[PDB]
């Protein structure tokens, strides 16, 4: 599908709400294979399940490993900027 | 064969 700009807010205190397979080290983009219901990633709408995630707040995911990604994603704090796909 | 990272 085309590429999507996606705004999520997330407060101090909690987790993004989702789920995160695959990395380079498995051929696979990291994929959204779970929003988890009431979190931030579900309340901003514009996420979903089989995504791919391109880059966060600018940093290029698509070649990163699994756990690169965790750390990277798990660094964002307050207005993030999703840069995803859905193929 | 695939990870699953809750984040």
């Amino acid at each position: 599908g085309p590429i999507r700009k996606v705004l999520l807010l997330k407060e101090d205190h909690e987790g993004l709400g989702i789920s995160i397979t695959g990395g380079k080290e498995h051929g696979v983009p990291i994929l959204i294979s779970e929003i988890h219901p009431g979190q931030p990633a579900d309340r901003c709408g514009g996420l979903h399940v089989g995504d791919a995630i391109l880059a966060v707040n600018g940093v290029n995911l698509r070649d990163t490993k699994h756990k690169e990604a965790v750390t990277i994603l798990s660094q964002q704090r307050g207005e993030i900027e999703f840069e995803v796909v859905y193929v | 064969r695939l990870p699953t990272s809750i984040i």
